[PDB]
This record gives structure tokens, C-alpha cells and sequence, in this order.
């Protein structure tokens, strides 16, 4: 019983030069020890370059290494949708142990055109300016790029919460698995969010894998791979799985640092690059699958937190490249109190249409026209300017529209409201309104379709696309309600 | 150049660097072990501060380096091609690690080949054999004979520990 | 208003059973763990049961 | 301190009893090869600066001299090389087919009118 | 087990211990060195020599000097006994009043509280302090990170803070002078000493200080945040405690990090800043927190480094902050103590959805109105008051009288003030302020609200005038 | 011969061949694994060892697996049945019809066309579209770079290309997705069966596709591109053909590159980039060329990461071309697709000969007029604008209008657009400009240039906007 | 040999002399060359010890003897130095001969 060991070569700085088992399998996840496991990167003659996932101030020198003689899988299955883990995909949420007794490699790559399928597939955050503005679909990768509890964060939070309701429903052929891949936020940090999602209680639709600010870097950096494998199952169980990475950025540090620590160099920006190979590797599974994989998806939804908005910097411009799109969200909006903070100037899902309905289309098309050129005009026109009236107008209309995309945090919507308020809007239903009692009149204006134009809402949902009877349903309902929210 | 040899036991590099020429050079014309024993002498042909006085200082010029000999090969009996080691060790210079390649050596005969398998205890049980769950077994039992328990054991450890690491 | 009362006993007698469970464990082991020289044999069987992996492994 | 040669195929032979270094003195072979870079074991007594000339017909120039082997840069590739092929000296550094039957023409870096004309003379040379 | 020296480049000490292999962070105490020179084993080199990194100074170093692990981190006393003890970073005191005299005594290191220790959802700390509470009020057991108004009496302002609540709640103090200057630790130590928030005769010696100044080796400073960290972590599990931790300037602690780093043979990263600088805080932080064990509530000084945040470290920090000070000039300059700004006393938890429009909104009316008088004091700047609106004149006056009723006396500095100090209770704030909005208050000397506790005492103070 | 493996130290596969050191290049198969696993011979490390790389993963591998050399690159069907065919680096199918069957096999290196090989002068090819051709006069069978950031239309602006373009000209293309964003290269795939672009029931499904994505490694992502290379090469040399060469994009090829030299013992030199950037970038783009046999007219996606162009790459990349375009950032964000840095697209190849002087001087006048706008920019910029030669003001607007001008919707991205796009026959465009530049137009509003086909139009265009 | 107390200029070239021996040698420590320099042994490496020289060379050549003084540097002390030149030895480059500080501090 050497006969499944070798003794730590050399350790220091978590790098375990690892005398002997030249039996070691290529990707070989090992175990030291102290049930500390390490991967077997390097197979370097008279050592094997092992990453240490964990810390060596739990190690002594010599120590022995033992073979797991495993490669890299995680558990899979499905009850982790209702659980946080690790990323050892170990209970850390530690309510029980992990239902999941199936493994899978996490080194599975993504798959071919052939063995996928473009989108179609529309998927709903609940957030009017995302559904619509970006419309995002499944499979697709859109790079959320924001900062310091901007709702950042919170912005995947409502996202899940909304998908609650899919989860609550059949959309099951959308049933979006979620993945929210935890790096880099501390353990409060998380503590929060979980309790949050708790609360909400997506989570029996969740996985939340939890590498926290603490974190030996090489989980943090493994754990998205994780999440990934996780969720390739569930896509590849047919399911819609939406992977929320985040971020990223920590766990470019994370590599960075581990490269180094690996004495490899780096390039640009003192980053060494395969870093996006590595992402770029981990997001081509992120994917819109054909049938065979039940039609699976994995949407990913990375997050990169922005600082500094140098999108320059490299790593966002690979992210870019490598993305379906983006969600830039701006602060000074956010300071402005308003959420979403977003500049879909900057925003932009080139996919966009997988994800529509006429509904939204019939009031999105006009209107995301309309904030481009009401940005347009926000932009140029009066700030200090002109007073053309068109302008002013598109302003003032604008303005209003504004606000009407400007949502809450904690506000995850059913879409048909929020074509409904839309719709409102468009069609300028507020002009004659001054803004901040747009935001009443909606509350109210919502409660009262739902309770009584439910029907209506019922069918709008149906349909799925609004109808003239229905306009003039809606119109009556609102034109009303809003002369009910005047007198 | 070559077309080397590196017979059961292999070092690589790490004067291993050296150690491969003879896992060909002693290994064809199989003076492996006839080498071996050179080498044995040469130990204490070491040993004794005075053979490598370039070894005492470096500070002794490639003079010394060549009257290395007659620290060993010069000073030699027997010298074959073990005087050759030393014409390396002497320009490249390694004679104070040199023990290191003598004991990588050693593999010939059947120690050339061997090791202790273990899990707990005195497991500093040695093995040149070159056959197994096979000869490992049988030694298992000369050594379950006698008795054989020691180093610290099963007690604390693989066995003992471990259930408390379940807890 | 009723659940409040109940969970907090449920929730103490459990961590209250946890805090018996580790400090008994480690007293118990900590105290009896000594007498492998006097039975051998947990080694000898090691022995037994490792002549069945020198044999029986392959 | 490490030393490329005790690569024991080298010292495997000195042992033995080798000569002319064990790749020459004037001529090396390739001790590892890659990348246009070789490093060549042997060539002793080699001017600084030499060309040489390879076995792979190619030639190469030896800028660095180390005491042991020769960094050859390679006029060519190595997938044309296979390592040990027998690099004879030039005895000589560049010069360079030189002349004024250049006139009107396209050479190559080496003097070679790539023009597709194909060579001409080469009434100088020259350093 | 000992070892030797086998190598020392400078306080780089490659000790080659000959017997033995104690892991990473093993302590080693050199034989012969008379002063605890601390080892800190970094690295398993191989061939039972260890880097290790010398804590103290080097001297004398016989090769192979010999050196005994002491084979587990520092242990430092932890006790209460510390408040009112100034200890270097190795625990000893360095308020030479002999030892310090705990029994229970920890490792240096600590770990982050786990999910399962948790007290999932934070909660605000309150100082009564009018500014804090308002603009950026405090989580308990958050971080807290101080740019601010050098010697204004900042740290008096922390004394203050530590009267206002460390008292008020039982919470204890620690503070890791990191990168400080004797001088400047002299300076507290009579703060304190003078304030009598240390007291060498009495356990209203709320603080024990560490010590991890500049002048020690890096190691040292380096450490002294997680030795400051196992102090207070003995207080808040044992003590129960919501500690205050100053950590001051934990900057300079990083730029040891940095320091080391290269000189750990490691590549640092680009900005000088090791690679690890995330994990090395996150470690850091994430021992610092709240849980099912009260908090520990970290006041950290916090340097604009090099004026700069481009630079990683704050922009890591930035998720290590939460709650945001940075202490104003301009506030002082109007003679304004409490001189802070409000536009960034601030806390990413300060949110409305996210803590509350209470703070946020009756804030952003107030942030409004002030700003918006900035706004308008850019123009008054220009014409004087009389153009104005008078909603617009009074807002300004309100504006200021919000101001002013920020102005809150200080009784640790009675020597600075002549008066008192005050503390203010938050709803009573509140309503303060819903009272000069309101407007109520507006046919009152406005300059009343200047130096006072309670809004009442505002209110109080206009009367006696008029 | 067998080798075994010595170290993999990632995907580079120290190899030690007992069983000889037969050169470089030499492609071993490793046995033993499941994939077959190519190895490149790299260096003939010295001692029986070379250095390889894995191009493929590298897994189960134990150290000492034997590795059978198969002496000799990779070897793959060459020819026309790769047509239609969507084929990885090791040539091999992912169409995923089975294997391809055109029997002249190919080591993936092909080196340079000698001198005399070269087509010595090539002539304009067009595309119709303004801005491209205006800047960027076509060069028939050459290599155009497309410097540009992030896809952002990038993509959707090389597609648009091939659309209008590669269309437009109806000989065989090779399209190769190296580091390929899979997706997207679903998609295009699924429009080349849509549009019957690629057509299963021909290989005259005028594209063969070559993909070799960006979940691949280094080692693949490398070489797929000489690959696609031998290939065009094959069509060019064999079948004439002017091909169409789609890289997109050569900076993953390169990036592929400078991330291995690390690993590869070396130095990755300047920014990370490699010694050796400039040669084998060098020998490869020398590979492409208009041979007196045809024409790879190759459009070749330049990814420039933050696009900085300073930046050694893109410097080097700019001697191999013959057309550049350059995409702007600064232009783009302006909603502007197109995105062109416009006087920075260029192809060499202005001529008041080849491309007439008609072109080339109303170009040299507009892109005189447009760098002086230019030069205003900086000015306004700082100094407002409002006191300057209203000639001036003039032009601002009307570099504007040309700009807009130059904007034309997308034909394709009616999805991103909302509006078809157009092309314009470059008489239309020359004169085109010659009109904004008689003012023709200017006594207008700027607005309706914007996104624009052909000129006249733009006028219409004007009138429905002159309400 | 001494080692402990005295090396040979293992290498020099730089005024900095990696020095065989040197084997006991303290940190800090002064020492003094066979070239009448003094260095002060900084480096102690397991093998061989970095002195970094104060002063240079070529007044050294390898194997050169370089002996311990056994001391940390010292200065002279006092305040008698007021009125004086002196080299970081804490002496005299007045030339105007020695300073009246004995008294020497570390």
C-alpha cells in the first residue's frame, strides 16, 4: 500500500511537486492526505505539478499523495436543486449530504454544431429591460458587466426569483435550472443572497456553488467548471439550465495568481491568456442544444464586475468576444437611484429575437426604437438646449419610458404585466402624466388588471400577443384606470 | 551519440544526469555489478576527507582535478571504467553528490529492483524481488512470522484515526 | 406565534445532543485508546485481511 | 552548472573512451534541435562566427560559441533536421556572394537571384 | 526539534531544521536568540529546510545557528487582560508592564466563519452618531474603511466612537497599529492614556492595543493582522463580542504582503500588488464578520494608496467595504466636527432595497437638500440669497441646520471643544431632521443646531436665544 | 516508432522516442488514447526526448504511455469533397456525414510560393460596398485583415462580406472558424444549408467549412489554420479558385501561439508575443498568396484584444496585407455599423490607374476632406466649434453625411438593423461623393445619409426626412 | 581551514564575494579581505556566503583570503566628529587624522 501513494516531493506555496505514482492518469485529480484533493496538472518526470485545492499550513513536507486515480468529475443530479455546495460539490449549504450520487467530468467539452441547435427558446428575468431590451433566449452567453451592489447582484437575484414562477409553472421544456456560481463573494456575502433565494425559495430549482473571497484559489477557479458540469447535466437532461458565472474576473485572479505561482508568465495585462481559453472553454458549453440533449440549454449568464468600465481591458474584451451580448450597467444611474442602472447603449443581446413575442414586439420594437432615439435625443437634445417640440416630446414620452423600464430591486415581473405597461407607455398613454406617478399608477394600475382584466391578462398571456380587442381592452382598462389614477 | 540502456532503476536526471551512462555503460558489458562493487570501494575511497581535496576545496585547480585519479583511479586497483565516472565527476564536478548516484545504482542483482508496500506500521520491510501479490504475499508471512508491529503503527493512524475523522 | 415556542426546545435538545455527542466522543476515545500491544491481533488480522489483499487483490 | 551534455550519450562513450570531442571539433552533431536553434555538441575549434554548414545541406551560422556545444542559427528548419546530423565547419564566417553581376538583379539574403533568373556570378565576396 | 541556519539572506531565513518538518506557519523560536525571533515557516523546500521568514531582525547568525520550533503558530495570550496592553505583533507587551497575563492563549491564526455559523442576514451597527448613523450606518461586524482628515482628531473621533458604542453595547476594542509610527502609536497611547479609553489602572482600558509597526520586519506587520484578527475573535466568541477592530492602516499591511511576496520569490503581480492579494484579504475578511458569536466590526484606516484605487488592492477592498468612510475636510473646515461628508459615507449595503430609503431617502431629501443648496451655493455663490425662492432660503437654512445639527460636541475633547460631548439616538435624530424638513424649525436660530446632542438640544439651544 | 510519455506538461507532450528522434513535424499518434491523440514534433529535445504538442486533450495519460509515431504530419483528405464538409484540424469530418473522400492527402504545412510562384500584380476585385471599396479598393485574391474588436457586428460585418461578396463572386471558399464561437458557427452553418450555401446533395456548396473552435487547445487552434491554408491551396493551385478564405480569427491562431511559447521552454516575448511571432505569422501569410495559379483572397479576421494596434501583432500583421480593415471602435459606438476606422482602411493598392483616378482622387479628396475633418475633431472637441470656416462647418456636417453615407443598414441584420442593407455599384458611390462634395446635398438636413445604399437614394432618403 | 572564519573568494567580479569557506560567520558581520577590504558577509548562503564589499576589487582575485573579523560593524561615537570629514566608517577622509570619538557604537 505504496501501492496507491507517492510522498509530497516539495510543497511550498500550495504547490505540491509530488514525488512518485508515475501511474498517474492525465487530469488526475489526486487526494492528499489530508482529504485535501489536488490535480495533477504537470506530469513533470520527478514530480507531478499538483494544484493544491486547499492550503499546505495543513500539510508538512513528504506528505503523502495519494492517488485518487480519479479524473475531475463532481457528483451531478438533481437535488442539488436544493442545495449550495462547494465546489467539491460538498454540502456547504450542509443541510444533508448531496442527494447526488451520479459523477460527471467536468472536463466535458461543449459540443458541436451538429450536436447543438440554435435558440428559439426565450427566457424571462421578470426585468422589463432585459426580457425586452436584450431579449435574451437559451443557451446564450450575455456578459452582466456592473458593479458594487448596483444590484449587481441582485439583478441574477430577480432574475431567479422570476424563473420561480416557471418553476412554479410548465415550462419545463424552458425549465431553467439555475446556477449561480459563487467566486470570489465572501461568505456573508452569499450568506445574504442565499438566505434571499431561500426565501424566495428557488432553490429547489438552484444549485448555488459557493467559492467565497476566502477560497484557495484553485477551487475558486474550479468551481465554475463545476457549476458547469452540473448544469450541462440538467441541459443535457433536456433542461434549460442557466448558469449564472460570476465572476469571473476573481477567478482570473485566482488563475492569474495560480499561473504564476505556477512560474508561468503571463501576457497582457500581466495576464497569461488562456485564461480565456479557459473561460472561452468553459462558456462554449454554455449552449442551445439540439434535441438529443432534450434541447437542452445552459444559458450562461457570466458576470464580469466592471471597475473602472475599461471594457479596454483585455479581459473584457475577450469576454465580449467571446459573448452573445452583454448587459453594461451604469452607476450613475444607479446613483440617480435608478435600477436598472443599465446603458443598453451598452447593452446589447445580438442574438435578441430567439427570445421574443409579438407581444413584446409589438410594443418593444417601437420602443427600444424610441429609447434609442430618445437616448438619442437625451443625448443631443435639451439638457441645456433646444426646445423642438418632436424632441422635447420624445423627451418627455421618453422620460416617461424611463421610468417605466426602471424597476425595483426585488421587482421580477410576469412578462404580460410588463408588456401591458409597456404597451402603456408606447402608446402614450402618460405624456399627459408626469413621472413619478407613472410608478404609481402602475402598482395600482397592475393590481387592478390583475384582479379584474385577469381575464384579459389571462389571454394576453395566452395568445402571448396582444390583440386589438385586447389594445382597446387594455386601452379601456388603463385609459380609465388612469383616469381613475388622475380622479 | 548513443543508443543508451537504463536498466531496472532509471534515475533521470538528477546526476541521473551521469547515472544513465552507466545504466547503459556498466549495463552492457554487464559490469553492472561489478561496477557496483567499484563503486562500494569508491565509497570510502571517499570517505576519508582527503580523496577530493577538490572536494575539501574546489580551491585546488582541474590540477587536482586530474590527480582526482590519484585521490581514486591513479590511486586505483581496480578502475575499469570507473575511473570514467570520475573523469566526470571531476570536470563536472559532483564528486560530494556522488553517494547519491552510487546508491541510485544499486540498482543491480535483484536490488536493482525492490520496494515496501504499506499501509501502517513497520512497513521498512525490504524487497528486491522482482514479482508481486506474488512474493509480497509470501514475505507477508515470513514476516507475520516472527512477529513485526513496529514504527508507530496502525493505532493512531489508518485504523485508529480515522473513524474519529468521521466523527 | 405558536411554531416559536416549540422549534426553540426542538433546536436546543438537538445542538444540546451535538454538544453531548462531540464531548462524550472525544472523552470516550481520548481516555480508551490504548491496547493494540495488548491485543496484537487488530495488526495480526490487518495481516489476515492484508495476506487476502496480497493474495486477493489480484 | 547543469551542462546539456551530460546527456549520457556523450558522456556515455567518453567513459569509453570517445574522441574528436564526440561530434568533432569541426564539425559537431546536432545535440538538440529545434526551432532553427541548434545546439551542436562538438565543434571546438570553430571560429567565432562561423558559418557552417549542415548535413541537412542547410547551413548555419555559429554565433554563439559555449564552451561545449554551438548555438547554430539555422538558414533553414528543422523538420528538416533530425537531431545529430553531422554540421561540418565552413571553416569559414559569412562572407557573402558579392559582385556587380547584382546589377539588375533579385537575390535572396544569401546572395541568389530569387529573381528566377536562378544565380549569376558572385565576382566578389565578401565579408 | 532545531535547526540551523543554513541560509540567511537578509530576514529571509532558510532554516534547514534537521529534524524536523512542523507545517507551514509552525512558529520557530531561534536558539540563542534572546529576542524571540520568530521564524514563520513559509515554504517546504525540500530537504527539511524550510523558508522561513524572520519575524525579527537579523544578527549573529551562526551558520546553522540553531533554532526549536515552536511548532504551531504563535500563541499569544487571549484574555481580557489585553485592554489596557500594548503588545507588539508577538503578543508581548510593549506596554513593558511585564507580561500580559492571559492564560487562554491562541494560534495566530484563525478561520473564516462557515455558512452553518452564519448570522445570515447583517445588521446595522449604531454609533448614535448622527453622521454615522445616517449616511453610513454601520453594520455590525462589517467593515468599515476610513480615508479621512489626517490628525483632525480622527482618532479621536474612533475614541469617540468606541466611548459612543464600545461602551454603550459591551463591545471591546483592538487595535493593530499597522504601519504605524511610534510617534503616532505614542500619539494614541496618550489619546487613550489622556482619554481614559485606556486606562492603566482600570479595565475602562477598552483597548488592546498591537502593535505591528513599520520598523518590525514585514512579517510581523504582515501578521499583525491575523493576530489582530485571533484577539478579537477571543473576545467575540468568548466575550461574546461585537468587537470594534481598528486596523489602522491596513494598507501598509498589504503593502507587506507585497513586500514579502517578491521576496518570497514570488512574482507579486503587476502594481508591485502579490498575485494572491484577493485571497490573502478575503482570508482575511472573511474571519471578520458577523456570526452566531456576536461580530467583529472592523473600523479599518484605510489609505487612498498612492491617491490611486486603480491599483487592485481598494478595488478589492471595495467589496471588503461596505459601509464607507471617508472623513472630510471640508466638513472640518467649516469647522464642522463631525467633519464628515455624507456623499461617501455610504455603505454598498446602504441601498434602499437593500437597507433602506429610511436612511436613503430621508437622506436623499436631505443629501438633496444640501447638494441641492450646493447647487444653489454655486449660484447664491453668485447672487447672494435675495433671487431665490424662498422655499429655496429656506431649504438653505434647513440645509444648514441639518448641518449644524451635525455639529455634535465631543466629551473626549473637551480639551478641543470646551464642551461635552453628545451622542444622539437615531430616531430622535431622525425626527430631527424630519423637523428641520418639515420645516418646523426654520423660524429658529439656525446656528443652534450647531454643537449640540439631541435635535432637541438643537431645539433647546435656538430657544434660550430666541 | 513508440514513444513514451515523459512529461505532459499541459498539452505539451514531452515525448521521449527511444525508437529514434525521426524530425520534426513528424505527427505522433498516441496509443492508447481514445482520442487519437496527434502529437506535433516540435524539438528534438535532445535525449531521445522531443517536445510535442498535444493539439487534442490530454487525459488518462500515464506517464510513459506509448505514443507510436506516425512519422509524418497529419495527414488528411484534400480536395473537393470537403466542400459542404465541416471539418476539424485533423481533417477530419464534423459535418458529421462521415468522412470526406477527396484522396490527395495533405501534411497541414505547405510552405511559401517562390518568387516566380507569386501572381506578381493583382488587380482590384470590388465588393459594392462604399465605404469598402472607397477605402479599401478590393484587391483581387488578396489578404485583407479585419482589425476589429469583439464581434459586434464585427462578425455580423465579415458575414456581411461573404453575403454581398462572397456570394457575389461564385467560386469555392474555405471558411475557417479558428478559435470559433461554436454558435455562431452554427449558425452560419445552418444558413449555409438555409441558403443552400452549403447544400447536402453538393459539395458546389461553394464553402468548405473548417472550424477549429475555441474549446480546443492551443495545439488545434495553431493549426487549423495552415490547414485551411493547404486546402485554399489545394483549390488555388489544383482548381485554380480563387478562394475565399474566411479566418476568423487569426488572432486566436496567434494568440494560440504566444500561450504555448511559455510552455514551450521560450520566452512569449513582447506583451506575452512570442519570439517568433513575426515568422511564423510571416511564412504563414507568405503561404497565402494570388500564385500565378489563382488566388486566395483571403479575409482574415484580426481580432486586435483592446485593439491596440501598436501592439506587435497587429504591427507585423500589416505587413502581409493587402487591404486592411480596420475596424473603429470610436466609429462603432456611434451606433455606426459600419464600424471602420475609415482612413485607416485602406488597401495599398490606390491608384488613379487601377482604381482609376476618378476614385482615387475623389477618395484622395474625401479622404483628404475626412482627415481634415479630422483634424477639426480635436479642435471642436476643445474649442466647442461656432467660430470656425464655416466651409469648415460645412464639411463637419458633411463628413458626417459621407460618413452616414458610408453607413448603410444591414442586409442580413434586418435582425440587429431592422432595415435591409444595400450595396452600391462604386460608380454610384464615386460619384456619390462627388455630389455630397458638389453639395448637392448640403442645404439639407445631415440625417439621411445615415444608412445608406446608393447616393440618389440617399437623397430620397432626404426627402422623406426633409418632413 | 577555516570556513567558519575565513573563506576564499569563491567568486568575484563584482564586488561581491561569494566566498567558499565562511561557514560560522554571523549576519551582519564585518569582515576583512585579502585585498585589505572589508565587506561585510550578508549573504549567507548554505554553501557559500555573499559578501557584499565595501569598497572594490580587483584588489581581490578569486580564493582570495577573506577572514572574519568576528564583528558587526562598528563607528566610532562621541562628538568629536563635530568638526570633522569622515568617511561611513566614522573616520576620518578630513584627513586632518582621527576624530577624538572613541567610544564605537554599532
Amino acid at each position: 500500500d505504496l501501492e496507491e501513494t507517492g510522498r509530497v516531493l516539495s510543497i511550498g506555496d500550495g504547490i505540491a511537486r509530488v514525488h512518485g505514482l508515475r501511474n498517474v492518469q492525465a487530469e488526475e485529480m489526486v487526494e492528499f492526505s489530508s482529504g485535501l484533493k489536488g490535480m495533477s496538472l504537470n506530469l513533470e518526470p520527478d514530480n507531478v505539478g499538483v494544484v493544491v485545492f486547499g492550503n499546505d499550513k495543513l500539510i508538512k513536507e513528504g506528505d503523502i499523495v495519494k492517488r485518487t486515480g480519479a479524473i475531475v468529475d463532481v457528483p451531478v443530479g438533481e437535488e442539488l436543486l436544493g442545495r449550495v455546495v462547494d465546489a467539491l460539490g460538498n454540502a456547504i449549504d450542509g443541510k444533508g449530504p448531496i442527494g447526488s450520487k451520479a459523477r460527471r467530468r467536468v472536463g466535458l467539452k461543449a459540443p458541436g454544431i451538429i450536436p447543438r441547435i440554435s435558440v428559439r427558446e426565450p427566457m424571462q428575468t421578470g426585468i422589463k429591460a432585459v426580457d425586452s431590451l436584450v431579449p435574451i433566449g437559451r443557451g446564450q452567453r450575455e456578459l452582466i458587466i456592473g458593479d458594487r451592489q448596483t444590484g449587481k447582484t441582485s439583478i441574477a437575484i430577480d432574475t431567479i426569483i422570476n424563473q420561480k414562477r416557471f418553476n412554479d409553472g410548465t415550462d419545463e421544456k424552458k425549465k431553467l435550472y439555475c446556477i449561480y456560481v459563487a467566486i470570489g463573494q465572501k461568505r456573508s456575502t452569499v450568506a445574504q443572497l442565499v438566505k434571499r433565494l431561500t426565501d424566495a425559495d428557488a432553490m429547489k430549482y438552484t444549485i448555488v456553488v459557493s467559492a467565497t473571497a476566502s477560497d484557495a484559489a484553485p477551487l475558486q477557479y474550479l468551481a465554475p467548471y463545476s457549476g458547469c458540469s452540473m448544469g450541462e447535466y440538467f441541459r443535457d437532461n433536456g433542461k434549460h439550465a442557466l448558469i449564472i458565472y460570476d465572476d469571473l474576473s476573481k477567478q482570473a485572479v485566482a488563475y492569474r495568481q495560480m499561473s504564476l505561482l505556477l512560474r508561468r508568465p503571463p501576457g497582457r495585462e500581466a495576464y497569461p491568456g488562456d485564461v480565456f481559453y479557459l473561460h472561452s472553454r468553459l462558456l462554449e458549453r454554455a449552449a442551445k442544444m439540439n434535441d438529443a440533449f432534450g434541447g437542452g440549454s445552459l444559458t450562461a449568464l457570466p458576470v464580469i464586475e466592471t471597475q473602472a468600465g475599461d471594457v479596454s481591458a483585455y479581459i473584457p474584451t475577450n469576454v465580449i468576444s467571446i459573448t452573445d451580448g452583454q448587459i453594461f450597467l451604469e452607476t450613475e444611474l444607479f446613483y440617480k437611484g435608478i435600477r436598472p442602472a443599465i446603458n443598453v447603449g451598452l447593452s446589447v443581446s445580438r442574438v435578441g429575437s430567439a427570445a421574443q413575442t409579438r407581444a413584446m414586439k409589438q410594443v418593444a420594437g417601437t420602443m427600444k426604437l424610441e429609447l434609442a432615439q430618445y437616448r438619442e435625443v437625451a443625448a443631443f437634445a435639451q439638457f441645456g438646449s433646444d426646445l423642438d417640440a418632436a424632441t422635447q416630446q420624445l423627451l418627455s414620452r421618453g422620460v416617461r419610458l424611463t421610468e417605466l423600464l426602471k424597476q425595483g430591486q426585488y421587482s421580477p415581473m410576469a412578462i404580460e404585466e410588463q408588456v401591458a405597461v409597456i404597451y402603456a407607455g408606447v402608446r402614450g398613454y402618460l405624456d399627459k402624466l408626469e413621472p413619478s406617478k407613472i410608478t404609481k399608477f402602475e402598482n395600482a394600475f397592475l393590481s387592478h388588471v390583475i384582479s379584474q382584466h385577469q381575464a384579459l391578462l389571462g389571454k394576453i398571456r395566452t395568445d402571448g400577443k396582444i390583440s386589438e380587442e385586447s389594445d382597446a381592452k387594455l386601452k379601456e382598462i388603463v385609459t380609465n384606470f388612469l383616469a381613475g389614477f388622475e380622479a | 551519440f548513443a543508443k543508451l540502456v537504463r536498466p531496472p532503476v532509471q534515475i533521470y536526471g538528477i546526476e541521473g544526469r551521469y547515472a544513465t551512462a552507466l545504466y547503459s555503460a556498466a549495463s552492457k558489458q554487464n559490469k553492472l555489478e561489478q561496477v557496483e562493487k567499484e563503486l562500494l570501494r569508491v565509497g570510502q575511497i571517499l570517505k576519508e576527507p582527503k580523496m577530493a581535496a577538490s572536494l575539501l576545496n574546489p580551491y585546488v585547480k582541474r590540477s587536482v582535478k586530474v590527480k582526482s585519479l590519484s585521490d581514486m583511479t591513479a590511486k586505483e586497483k581496480f578502475s575499469p571504467l570507473t575511473s570514467n565516472l570520475i573523469n566526470l565527476l571531476a570536470e563536472n564536478g559532483r564528486l560530494t553528490n556522488t553517494p547519491a548516484v552510487i546508491s541510485a545504482f544499486s540498482t543491480m542483482m535483484s536490488v536493482h529492483r525492490g520496494e515496501v508496500p504499506c499501509t501502517v506500521t513497520t512497513a521498512s520491510a525490504l524487497d528486491e524481488t522482482t514479482l508481486t501479490e506474488l512474493k509480497t504475499v509470501l514475505k507477508s508471512f515470513l514476516s507475520k512470522g516472527q512477529v513485526l508491529k513496529l514504527e508507530v503503527k496502525i493505532d493512531p493512524s489508518i485504523m485508529g484515526g480515522m473513524i474519529v475523522r468521521i466523527g | 406565534e405558536v411554531k416559536n415556542r416549540l422549534d426553540y426546545h426542538i433546536s436546543v435538545q438537538n445542538m444540546m445532543r451535538q454538544k453531548e455527542q462531540e464531548h462524550m466522543i472525544n472523552w470516550v476515545e481520548k481516555r480508551v485508546v490504548q491496547s493494540i500491544s495488548a491485543q496484537q491481533e487488530k495488526e495480526t488480522i490487518a495481516k489476515c485481511i492484508a495476506d487476502l489483499k496480497l493474495l486477493s487483490k489480484k | 552548472k547543469t551542462g546539456t551534455a551530460e546527456v549520457s550519450s556523450i558522456l556515455e562513450e567518453r567513459i569509453l573512451g570517445a574522441d574528436t570531442s564526440v561530434d568533432l571539433e569541426e564539425t559537431g552533431r546536432v545535440l538538440s534541435i529545434g526551432d532553427g536553434i541548434a545546439r551542436v555538441h562538438g565543434l571546438r575549434n570553430v571560429q567565432a562566427e562561423e558559418m557552417v554548414e549542415f548535413s541537412s545541406g542547410l547551413k548555419g551560422m555559429s554565433l554563439n560559441l559555449e564552451p561545449d556545444n554551438v548555438g547554430v542559427v539555422v538558414f533553414g528548419n528543422d523538420k528538416l533536421i533530425k537531431e545529430g546530423d553531422i554540421v561540418k565547419r565552413t571553416g569559414a564566417i559569412v562572407d557573402v556572394p558579392v559582385g556587380e553581376e547584382l546589377l539588375g538583379r533579385v537575390v535572396d539574403a544569401l546572395g541568389n537571384a530569387i529573381d528566377g533568373k536562378g544565380p549569376i556570378g558572385s565576382k566578389a565576396r565578401r565579408r | 526539534t532545531t535547526g540551523r541556519i543554513v541560509a540567511v539572506i537578509g530576514a529571509v531565513v532558510d532554516v534547514q531544521f534537521d529534524e524536523g518538518l512542523p507545517p507551514i506557519l509552525n512558529a520557530l523560536e531561534v536558539q540563542g536568540r534572546e529576542t524571540r525571533l520568530v521564524l514563520e515557516v513559509a515554504q517546504h523546500l525540500g530537504e527539511s529546510t524550510v523558508r522561513t521568514i524572520a519575524m525579527d531582525g537579523t544578527e549573529g547568525l551562526v551558520r546553522g545557528q540553531k533554532v526549536l520550533d515552536s511548532g504551531a503558530p504563535i500563541r499569544i495570550p487571549v484574555g481580557p487582560e489585553t485592554l489596557g496592553r500594548i503588545m507588539n505583533v508577538i503578543g508581548e507587551p510593549i506596554d513593558e508592564r511585564g507580561p500580559i497575563k492571559t492564560k487562554q492563549f491562541a494560534a495566530i491564526h484563525a478561520e473564516a466563519p462557515e455558512f452553518v455559523e452564519m448570522s445570515v442576514e447583517q445588521e446595522i451597527l449604531v454609533t448614535g452618531i448622527k453622521v454615522v448613523d445616517l449616511l453610513a450606518p454601520y453594520a455590525k461586524g462589517g467593515k468599515i474603511g476610513l480615508f479621512g482628515g489626517a490628525g483632525v482628531g480622527k482618532t479621536v473621533l474612533i475614541m469617540e466612537l468606541i466611548n459612543n458604542v464600545a461602551k454603550a453595547h459591551g463591545g471591546y476594542s483592538v487595535f493593530a497599529g499597522v504601519g504605524e509610527r511610534t510617534r503616532e502609536g505614542n500619539d494614541l497611547y496618550h489619546e487613550m492614556i489622556e482619554s481614559g479609553v485606556i486606562n492603566l489602572k482600570d479595565a475602562t482600558s477598552k483597548v488592546a492595543l498591537v502593535y505591528g509597526q513599520m520598523n518590525e520586519p514585514p512579517g510581523a506587520r504582515a501578521r499583525v493582522a491575523l493576530t489582530g484578527l485571533t484577539v478579537a475573535e477571543y473576545f467575540r466568541d468568548q466575550e461574546g463580542q461585537d468587537v470594534l477592530l481598528f486596523i489602522d492602516n491596513i494598507f501598509r499591511f498589504t503593502q507587506a504582503g507585497s513586500e514579502v511576496s517578491a521576496l518570497l520569490g514570488r512574482i507579486p503581480s503587476a502594481v508591485g500588488y502579490q498575485p494572491t492579494l484577493a485571497t490573502d484579504m478575503g482570508t482575511m475578511q472573511e474571519r471578520i464578520t458577523t456570526t452566531k458569536k456576536g461580530s467583529i466590526t472592523s473600523v479599518q484606516a484605510i489609505y487612498v494608496p498612492a491617491d490611486d484605487l486603480t491599483d487592485p488592492a481598494p478595488a478589492t477592498t471595495f467589496a471588503h467595504l461596505d459601509a464607507t468612510t471617508v472623513l472630510s475636510r471640508a466638513i472640518a473646515e467649516l469647522g464642522i466636527y463631525p467633519a464628515v461628508d455624507p456623499l461617501d459615507s455610504t455603505s454598498r449595503i446602504m441601498d434602499p432595497n437593500i437597507v433602506g430609503s429610511e436612511h436613503y431617502d430621508v437622506a436623499r431629501g436631505v443629501q438633496k437638500i444640501l447638494q441641492d443648496y450646493k447647487s444653489l451655493q454655486d449660484i447664491i455663490a453668485i447672487l447672494g440669497m435675495d433671487e431665490l425662492s424662498e422655499e429655496d432660503k429656506l431649504t438653505v437654512s434647513r440645509a444648514r441646520k441639518i448641518q449644524r445639527f451635525l455639529s455634535q460636541p465631543f466629551q473626549v475633547a473637551e480639551v478641543f471643544t470646551g464642551h461635552l460631548g453628545k451622542l444622539v439616538p437615531l430616531k430622535e435624530t431622525i425626527k430631527g431632521f424630519q423637523q428641520i424638513l418639515a420645516g418646523e424649525y426654520d423660524h429658529l436660530p439656525e446656528q443652534a443646531f450647531y454643537m449640540v446632542g439631541p435635535i432637541e438640544e438643537a431645539v433647546a439651544k435656538a430657544d434660550k436665544l430666541a
